[PDB]
């Protein structure tokens, strides 16, 4: 813990489906949580995963 | 299977021109790879 807030520990917030045991994913592509498909870098229902 | 990549190898002395061998042969496990990658497709080298 750091007094200014340790932001080095990152973790995913959105994912398409349940993963498998002992499996790791590295791709940080923007998740298309909305009904319509999303592209670009940002947008509504297009959050940083 | 669950991130374990298994190599099965066998050297078989054959005398054939175009036909697949007519016989039986066991296949030992050579080396198991614990790398644990995500795989979809494959290509060979010529």
């Amino acid at each position: 813990s750091k007094v200014g807030g340790n932001h080095n520990y990152l973790y995913r917030l959105f994912r398409k489906s349940n993963l498998k045991p002992f499996e790791r994913d590295i791709s940080t592509e923007i998740y298309q949580a909305g009904s319509t498909p999303c592209n670009g870098v940002k947008g509504f229902n297009c959050y940083f995963p | 299977i669950d991130g374990y990549f298994k190599i099965y190898s066998k050297h078989t002395p054959i005398n054939l021109v175009r036909g697949l061998p007519q016989g039986f042969s066991a296949l030992e496990p050579l080396v198991d790879l614990p790398i644990g990658i995500n795989i979809t497709r494959f290509q060979t080298l010529l």
